[PDB]
């Protein structure tokens, strides 16, 4: 089935901004049906929709489809798109710990 | 859907 994993990513200190390098989908505010990574479609929660190549998140074994149960502690399940947003550019952390689940693929 | 790029 899936199994869970956690991705540590160190931001990227641009100037005066914090980059990731990856994008998410997702969110209770959102219409689930529009989600190609998650096996039910109804399910909500918030999903990585990009990973930019040479960029922190990738580095950081963040993959495509992953899907993002909580940062830093938060709950990332029962979010909408902008609360995950949000918690993932608190400018006073350098650094996000995520808590993630993938399609273990290796599942023949 | 909308998709926000951090
Ligand atoms: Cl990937
Ligand atoms: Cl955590
Ligand atoms: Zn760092």
């Amino acid at each position: 089935t899936a199994v869970v994993q956690r991705v540590e990513i160190h931001k990227l200190r641009q100037g005066e901004n914090l980059i990731l390098g990856f994008s998410i989908g997702g969110g209770i505010d959102q219409d689930p049906s529009q989600n190609p990574f998650s096996e039910d479609k109804t399910d909500k929660g918030i999903y990585v929709t990009r990973v930019s190549e040479g960029g922190p998140a990738e580095i950081a074994g963040l993959q495509i489809g992953d899907k993002i149960m909580q940062v830093n502690g938060w709950d990332m399940t029962m979010v909408t798109h902008d609360q995950a947003r949000k918690r993932l550019t608190k400018r006073s952390e350098e650094v996000v710990r995520l808590l993630v689940t993938r399609q273990s693929l290796q599942k023949a | 859907r909308r998709e926000s790029a951090i």
